[PDB]
């Protein structure tokens, strides 16, 4: 059901997201190509 | 106070930190709030009454209006 | 009423834009 | 002409005194690259009130 | 009338005004007594108060809704006094001001010391320099067509 | 280079925390990025224009799914002066159960109520059920993709626009002037008559029954015929209510002025006719270059011919076309600049001629927007004037531009700026003066020694276009003038009924109290100006700093030497002048809530009286209509203004830390992080731990960035809960 | 006497005293004509 | 790291030389002047960006410029 989608995404959106891209942002600053 | 403030807006007074929810209670100055009220006759055997009726007493009116009372602390 | 069919196919539009978004910044890169 | 005592107006637009006049103390005759030497009466942003100039940089007035 | 405004004479706020004002003022003195200083000061401040509303009556002020005056300065002489005249004398006393003080500085910039006689004022001159004022508007329209007012490009500019 | 800065070797090889932090603040300048050539410029912005343009419509489609997927539009629709829309659905983890149910007033389920106007703007454009809005959200979706190939496209080897096409202006222009603006307006009119007015008639006309739903019943045959006078007749009775077909008519192109009784807002009719007009001016604008077909006129020649032959302005306007097409931030300056007007424009006249339905009566969007857009404005407005400091510095050709009309300005900048300094003195002495008289007489209890104004000339304006209440008989207020006679036939019967009823934003009513605060909003822009001019001007040198075009745009200082220079560079002017449009966007926004806020309260009154003093202001409106805001969250309980208040003190929160940057500078804070780089050194266990990048201060530069957006981050937050809570909570 | 003159010619001195004078004189002409808003 | 240059105008007062924190500075021989003498920057990769030297000359705009550019540490003044 659709309904549900807002309890399974915004948990991913706030909180998974921001995570991995800071994450790989960092790894990005720090890597000496 | 933070924290507090986010509670109380999100609907959520029990878990503020009040004197009706988490509490934090100055303890260590309560203690000497009551040492210097029991002075006075102890410690202090030929005074008559409390330095202050801050830490202890009755109420002193003058006029209507109270010129000292007892002051308590919370969290 | 949007039928939750509806809905899932607009996520799957909205996944194509994503893809397309990341060649274009790496295009511009 | 540019001579000991003689008044002359700068030209050289990254002076202070651009434009001001100023009178001429003394001029070198050794070759140097800037011989004038200019005298003002205002103190420039830094406190100075002296400079070397080229002859080109300065126009007599009289 | 003008902005349909009405006549302060004729406006019924601006009684009403008046009225609420002494009242609050006499209702003070009714707590002092007789000739108490302090009741006689309210009773004296009660007759300046009723002077101040009559003169305001007497004029030609425009009231509006709130009872209050209204001023009005679009140019017609009608109502000079409210900013034409008033502001006629600005004009004088500050041009004085300001010629007296360009004279001064001007006269003292030839002197021994420029810098000192800013800093320590020469009384005697400046004195009469500040009484020659009052024909400044002559003076200035004489200067500018003699060409010793503006400057001409020989002053200091910028790099660009 | 090998580093995060791949465009910048020397942030790149920087061993600090800087080089972080600059990357991320330079990565858009791409005119200074290493190696770059002016063909790889315009191609790149081309693309990145691509990507803008794709965000613009992914929000679009945004709004119009979470409407359509947890609104109440059809609803609204049903009831639209009884209904709050409803803008997104809430699902936070960290609410209560009690906060659950105060959101979900009026609703099943926690929801925002949205005060961005968009169910009137779609009510009034044809909107009527939520499978309509659904449709319109796919398609945008599909837009962007589009767009966003169409970047990636551009920037591949065989498709890479040359830069002569970047700089053919006349074909642009042509094409922009009569496709872009012209031909769009004329498809707009198109979807008003076909869909749009049909609608508000009770007819539906969809993509299903276009084509076979004749919008007027005489057909096109009128219109090549030549009797165009037929789409005009049978306007809507002053008794046609809304959505229905009762009272309605058949015009389609009108021009009644005014607005509909029932909905009171502007005739749909007349904005057809409306854009058809411009529809055509703009159409035969686009005709006027020359591009390849031998006619036109070509723009070089034209600037080129025009100098005055007194000599008054010089050479003229020779050297500027070069000036213009060789710099792109002239160019983005004088758009930025015209942008700022509009928008500045669309927030005067869109509270006064109402153009969506219903939506005068809702007080609360109203004000956000008005907000919304002076705040835009604002810095819009301050950007062009940056963009024209940085094309001094770096795109001014002196030689070419000799004796041009650019040129002259930079000779006689002491006399622009000093005359400018000298407004803003007077406009700024008397005013305040004006009102601490008014504040003092008012407090020592003798308010008729107040001095106060009469707005007169602004006064006589609106009775020139037909206001009574002022008694000024002139023009449209006068029967026996010429202008009355022209257009009491045509469109001054409706408008004359406007303007002069009480209920409408249509040339408020002034007073004295008006008076003031206008001259006040002249202080600030003027002020704001004289900042923004001197920089621009004062950015290629000064006698301070002869030399400043040798160091950029922006720089920290030249030294505490000469006096001490801080401050000296044309980007500090940006940093000051933004405090400076804050402030007079401020005033401005203050004026309209207060002045509404009364009418709407059924008070004028208070305004007009209390409006002369300060004290008024702080008193009967920042303090009175507080009380709905900071009681949203009591000792007590809660309601659905909770957020709305956080908020509140979340702004005042930030613009505080904003001060730290700007009154604190870096040596202290450079000398501190010393000592906490020598602690975790020396202490066991986390030495284990260290860093790559030497932990160092913030710049001098980067503390002002960082401080003015702080300081403009929470100025904005705090006045938008402000003007929401304190509206809603009273009349909504 | 001549010294203690020139202390009284100093700036700060002499704007203070032009200053009082100022300010008196204004403070009396509203005390004998007190309250106006225009020349009547 | 930062860019130091000197230009004709020099006197060879020598107090640029004098102020230095860092000794990037030098007093070169040179005929330009009636001192005979005008001021180099040899080691301007231990230039910190004081601007120290140009408070010191006295030449009507400084003959000695210093352009404040790339940051390295010893141009950051880093001791860690
Ligand atoms: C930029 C537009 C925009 C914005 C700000 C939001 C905002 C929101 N959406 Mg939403 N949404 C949008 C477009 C947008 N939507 C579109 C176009 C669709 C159709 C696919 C949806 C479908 C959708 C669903 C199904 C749900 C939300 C939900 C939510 C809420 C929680 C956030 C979340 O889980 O997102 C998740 C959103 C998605 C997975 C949709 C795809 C992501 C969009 C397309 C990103 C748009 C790109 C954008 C321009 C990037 C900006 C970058 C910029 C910052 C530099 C939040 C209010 C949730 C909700 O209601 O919570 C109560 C929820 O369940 N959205
Ligand atoms: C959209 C983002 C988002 C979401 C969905 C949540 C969700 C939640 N927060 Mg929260 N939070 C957020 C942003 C978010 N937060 C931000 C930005 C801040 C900073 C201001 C906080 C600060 C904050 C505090 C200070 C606290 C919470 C708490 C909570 C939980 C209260 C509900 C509950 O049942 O607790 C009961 C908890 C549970 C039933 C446990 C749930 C299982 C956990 C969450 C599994 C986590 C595993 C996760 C995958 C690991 C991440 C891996 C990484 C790669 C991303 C809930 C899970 C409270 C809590 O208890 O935290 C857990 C709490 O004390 N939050
Ligand atoms: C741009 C605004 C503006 C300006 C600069 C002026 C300027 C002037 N007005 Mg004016 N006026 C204005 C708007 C303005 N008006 C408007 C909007 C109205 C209608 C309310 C009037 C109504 C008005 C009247 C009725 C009179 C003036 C007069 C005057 C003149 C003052 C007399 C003199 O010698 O000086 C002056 C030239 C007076 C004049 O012309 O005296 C000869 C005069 O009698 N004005
Ligand atoms: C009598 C002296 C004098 C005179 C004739 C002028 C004349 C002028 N000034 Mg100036 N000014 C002065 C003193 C003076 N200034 C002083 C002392 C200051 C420092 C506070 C300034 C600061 C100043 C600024 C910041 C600006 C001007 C501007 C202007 C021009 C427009 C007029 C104006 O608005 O003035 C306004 C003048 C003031 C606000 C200064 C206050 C009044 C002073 C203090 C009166 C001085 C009287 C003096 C002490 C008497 C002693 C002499 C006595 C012994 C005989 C005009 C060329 C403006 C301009 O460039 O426009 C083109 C402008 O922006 N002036
Ligand atoms: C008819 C053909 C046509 C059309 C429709 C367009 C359309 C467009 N071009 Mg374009 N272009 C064309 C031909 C055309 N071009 C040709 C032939 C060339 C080669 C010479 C170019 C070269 C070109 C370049 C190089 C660029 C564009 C860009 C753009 C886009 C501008 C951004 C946008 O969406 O704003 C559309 C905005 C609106 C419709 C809103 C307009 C709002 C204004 C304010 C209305 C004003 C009304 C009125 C005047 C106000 C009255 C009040 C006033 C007095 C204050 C737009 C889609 C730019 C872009 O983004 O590319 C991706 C860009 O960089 N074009
Ligand atoms: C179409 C509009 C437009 C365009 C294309 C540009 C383009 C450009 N501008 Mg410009 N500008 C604009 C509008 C525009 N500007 C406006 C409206 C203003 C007025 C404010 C300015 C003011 C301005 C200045 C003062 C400067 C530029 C500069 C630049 C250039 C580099 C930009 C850069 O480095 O950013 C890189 C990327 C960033 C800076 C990221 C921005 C992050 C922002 C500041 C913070 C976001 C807000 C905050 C996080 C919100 C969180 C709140 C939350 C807690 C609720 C670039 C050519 C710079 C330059 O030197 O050009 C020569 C420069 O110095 N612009
Ligand atoms: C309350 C705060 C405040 C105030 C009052 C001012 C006031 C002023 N700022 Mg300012 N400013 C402020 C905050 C403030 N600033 C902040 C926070 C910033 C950071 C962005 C700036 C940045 C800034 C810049 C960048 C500039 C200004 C300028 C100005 C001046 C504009 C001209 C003017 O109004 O003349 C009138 C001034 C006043 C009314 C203020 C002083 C009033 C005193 C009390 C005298 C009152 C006399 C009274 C009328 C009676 C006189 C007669 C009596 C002697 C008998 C003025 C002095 C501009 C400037 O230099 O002016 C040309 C300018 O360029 N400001
Ligand atoms: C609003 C902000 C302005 C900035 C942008 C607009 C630029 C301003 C330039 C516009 C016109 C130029 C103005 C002067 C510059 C100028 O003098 O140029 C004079 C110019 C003619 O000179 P030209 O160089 O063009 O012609 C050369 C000759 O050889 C003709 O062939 O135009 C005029 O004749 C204007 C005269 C009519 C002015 C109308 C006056 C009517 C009432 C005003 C007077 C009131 C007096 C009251 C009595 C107390
Ligand atoms: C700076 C600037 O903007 O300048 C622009 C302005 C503008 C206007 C855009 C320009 C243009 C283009 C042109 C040529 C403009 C001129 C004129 C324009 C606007 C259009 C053309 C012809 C219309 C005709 C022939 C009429 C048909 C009309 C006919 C045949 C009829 O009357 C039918 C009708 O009779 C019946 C049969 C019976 C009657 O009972 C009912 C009527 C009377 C209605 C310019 C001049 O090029 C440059
Ligand atoms: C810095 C710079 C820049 C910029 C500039 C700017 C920003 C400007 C602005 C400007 C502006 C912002 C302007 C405005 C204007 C306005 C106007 C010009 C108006 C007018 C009006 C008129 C003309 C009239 C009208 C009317 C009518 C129509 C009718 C009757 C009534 C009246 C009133 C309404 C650039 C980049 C270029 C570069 C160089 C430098
Ligand atoms: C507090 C303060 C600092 C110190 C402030 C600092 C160091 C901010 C540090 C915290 C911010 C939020 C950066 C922290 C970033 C995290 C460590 C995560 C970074 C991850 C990277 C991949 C970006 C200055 O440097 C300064 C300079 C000039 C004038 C005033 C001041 C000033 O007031
Ligand atoms: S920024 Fe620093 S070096 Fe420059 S003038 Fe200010 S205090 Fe001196």
């Amino acid at each position: 059901a659709a309904s549900f989608l807002p309890s399974i995404l915004v948990p991913l959106v706030g909180l998974i997201f921001p995570a991995f891209s800071m994450a790989l942002f960092f790894l990005y600053v720090q890597t000496d190509d | 106070y933070i924290h507090n403030d986010t509670m109380r807006a999100l609907g959520r007074p029990q878990d503020m930190f009040s004197d009706k929810a988490i509490q934090l209670q100055p303890i260590f100055a309560q203690w000497i709030q009551n040492i210097h009220l029991l002075a006075p006759g102890t410690t202090a055997p030929n005074a008559l009454a409390t330095t202050s009726y801050a830490f202890g007493g009755d109420v002193i009116e003058v006029g209507g209006k109270i010129a000292m009372m007892p002051i308590k602390l919370g969290t | 009423m949007i039928t939750d069919f509806q809905v899932y196919i607009a996520l799957m539009a909205a996944l194509l834009a994503s893809v397309l978004a990341i060649r274009l910044g790496a295009t511009l890169y | 002409m540019i001579d000991r005592n003689s008044k002359v107006r700068i030209l050289r637009k990254e002076s202070y005194w651009f434009n001001q006049i100023g009178t001429v103390a003394t001029v070198d005759q050794s070759g140097i690259r800037y011989p004038a030497v200019v005298r003002f009466e205002s103190v420039n942003y830094a406190g100075t009130n002296t400079n070397n100039f080229a002859l080109d940089e300065l126009v007599e007035v009289k | 009338e003008i902005g349909g405004l009405t006549k302060c004479s004729e406006s019924a706020a601006f009684t009403k005004r008046l009225n609420a004002s002494v009242k609050k003022l006499e209702q003070r003195a009714s707590q002092y007594e007789a000739d108490s200083p302090p009741a006689l000061a309210l009773k004296q401040q009660v007759e300046r108060t009723q002077a101040r509303f009559d003169k305001y009556s007497r004029s030609e002020l425009l009231c509006g809704a709130d009872g209050l005056p209204h001023l009005v300065a679009d140019g017609r002489w009608s109502h000079a006094a409210e900013f034409i005249l008033p502001g006629f004398g600005f004009i004088y006393i500050s041009g004085w001001i300001g010629w007296v003080g360009r004279k001064y500085l001007r006269a003292v910039s030839t002197s021994a010391n420029p810098s000192e006689s800013e800093i320590i004022i020469n009384v005697p001159l400046a004195l009469k320099i500040m009484t020659t004022g009052y024909i400044w508007p002559i003076s200035a329209w004489q200067e500018l067509i003699s060409n010793d007012l503006v400057a001409v490009s020989e002053e200091i500019t910028v790099s660009p | 280079a090998t580093k995060f800065p791949k465009f910048s070797q020397a942030l790149a090889q920087d061993p600090a925390t800087r080089r972080i932090w600059y990357g991320i603040a330079t990565a858009h300048d791409l005119e200074a990025h290493d190696g770059m050539t002016e063909e790889n410029l315009y191609q790149k912005i081309f693309a990145s224009h691509f990507g803008h343009l794709a965000i613009i419509f992914l929000w679009t489609s945004g709004n119009l799914f979470h409407v359509a997927w947890q609104g109440n539009f059809e609803k609204w629709v049903s009831n639209p002066l009884k209904t709050r829309p409803i803008a997104h659905s809430i699902w936070d983890p960290h609410f209560g159960e009690s906060a659950l149910k105060a959101f979900s007033k009026g609703n099943t389920y926690p929801v925002n109520i949205t005060f961005s106007g968009l169910y009137q703007w779609w009510y009034t454009i044809g909107f009527r059920t939520n499978q309509e809005l659904y449709k319109g959200s796919i398609g945008l979706l599909l837009l962007a993709s589009v767009l966003l190939i169409a970047g990636w496209l551009h920037l591949q080897p065989k498709f890479r626009p040359s830069l002569s096409w970047f700089k053919n202006n006349e074909s642009r222009l042509n094409h922009h002037l009569s496709g872009l603006l012209g031909f769009s307006s004329l498809a707009w009119t198109g979807h008003l008559v076909h869909v749009a007015i049909p609608a508000s008639r009770g007819v539906h006309v969809g993509w299903d029954n276009f084509l076979t739903t004749p919008p007027h019943p005489a057909g096109l045959t009128p219109f090549f015929t030549g009797n165009w006078t037929v789409y005009a007749e049978n306007p809507d009775s002053a008794t046609h209510v809304f959505n229905t077909s009762e009272g309605s008519g058949t015009a389609i192109l009108t021009f009644l002025g005014g607005f509909h009784p029932q909905t009171q807002s502007l005739w749909l009719s007349d904005m057809a006719h409306h854009h058809l007009a411009i529809a055509v001016v703009f159409i035969v604008a686009g005709h006027m270059y020359r591009t390849n077909f031998g006619i036109g006129h070509n723009m070089k020649e034209i600037l080129d011919a025009h100098r005055p032959p007194g000599g008054r302005l010089g050479a003229g306007h020779v050297g500027l076309f070069e000036t213009i097409t060789n710099s792109l931030h002239m160019q983005l300056g004088l758009a930025l600049a015209c942008l700022g007007v509009a928008t500045s424009l669309t927030a005067q006249h869109m509270y006064a001629l109402t153009p969506y339905a219903y939506l005068s009566k809702d007080f609360t969007t109203e004000a956000a927007l008005y907000t919304h857009h002076q705040y835009i404005a604002g810095f819009l407005m301050v950007g062009a004037f940056a963009h024209g400091a940085i094309f001094f510095v770096r795109d001014y050709d002196p030689e070419l531009n000799k004796n041009n009309v650019l040129a002259r300005m930079l000779e006689h900048k002491e006399a622009i700026i000093s005359h400018l300094s000298w407004a803003s003195l007077f406009l700024g002495f008397h005013t305040l003066g004006l009102y601490i008289h008014n504040d003092t007489v008012v407090a020592f209890g003798q308010p008729e020694k107040q001095i106060l104004f009469e707005p007169l000339f602004a006064e006589y304006i609106q009775a020139a276009s037909g206001k009574a209440v002022y008694q000024f008989n002139v023009l449209l207020a006068s029967s026996t003038s010429p202008a009355t006679a022209a257009g009491n036939q045509v469109w001054l019967p409706g408008w004359l009924e406007a303007i002069n009823n009480p209920k409408t934003d249509l040339f408020l009513k002034i007073g004295p109290g008006d008076f003031l605060v206008h001259h006040a909003i002249a202080l600030g822009l003027h002020v704001t100006a004289l900042i923004l001019v001197k920089g621009a001007l004062d950015a290629r040198g000064s006698k301070l700093m002869p030399d400043k075009k040798d160091f950029g745009y922006s720089f920290p200082c030249d030294g505490p030497g000469r006096g001490g220079t801080c401050d000296i560079s044309a980007w500090d002017a940006f940093y000051l002048a933004m405090f400076w449009m804050l402030n007079t966007i401020g005033w401005v926004t203050f004026y309209w809530h207060w002045k509404h806020m009364t009418i709407w309260g059924g008070n004028p009154g208070q305004f007009d009286e209390s409006s002369n003093y300060i004290m008024g202001w702080l008193r009967d409106y920042l303090w009175l209509n507080s009380s709905p805001l900071i009681n949203g969250y009591n000792p007590f309980g809660m309601n659905n203004l909770s957020v709305w208040s956080w908020m509140f003190l979340f702004g005042h929160l930030i613009w505080a830390t904003g001060f730290m940057f700007l009154i604190s500078w870096r040596g202290y804070w450079q000398e501190l992080i010393e000592t906490l780089v020598w602690a975790h050194e020396r202490t066991p266990l986390a030495n284990l731990i260290r860093w790559r990048d030497k932990p160092v201060a913030l710049s001098i530069v980067q503390a002002r960035l960082v401080g003015l957006v702080h300081f403009s981050v929470g100025y904005i937050l705090t006045y938008a809960a402000f003007v929401i809570a304190s509206t809603s909570g009273k009349f909504a | 006497m001549n010294d203690f003159q020139k202390y009284l010619s100093t700036a700060p001195v002499l704007l203070t005293l032009w200053m009082t004078f100022t300010a008196g004189f204004i403070i009396e002409v509203n005390r004998f004509f007190p309250d106006m808003l225009g020349l009547y | 790291s930062h860019t130091v240059k000197i230009y004709d105008t020099c006197i060879g007062c020598t107090q640029c030389v004098r102020a230095c924190p860092t000794d990037v500075l030098e007093m070169v021989p040179w005929d330009g002047c009636k001192s005979g003498q005008i001021a180099s920057s040899p080691r301007v990769e231990d230039c910190v960006g004081c601007k120290r030297c140009e408070t010191a000359c006295p030449t009507d705009f400084l003959s000695v410029r210093v352009y404040l550019g790339a940051e390295t540490t010893r141009s950051l003044g880093l001791a860690y």
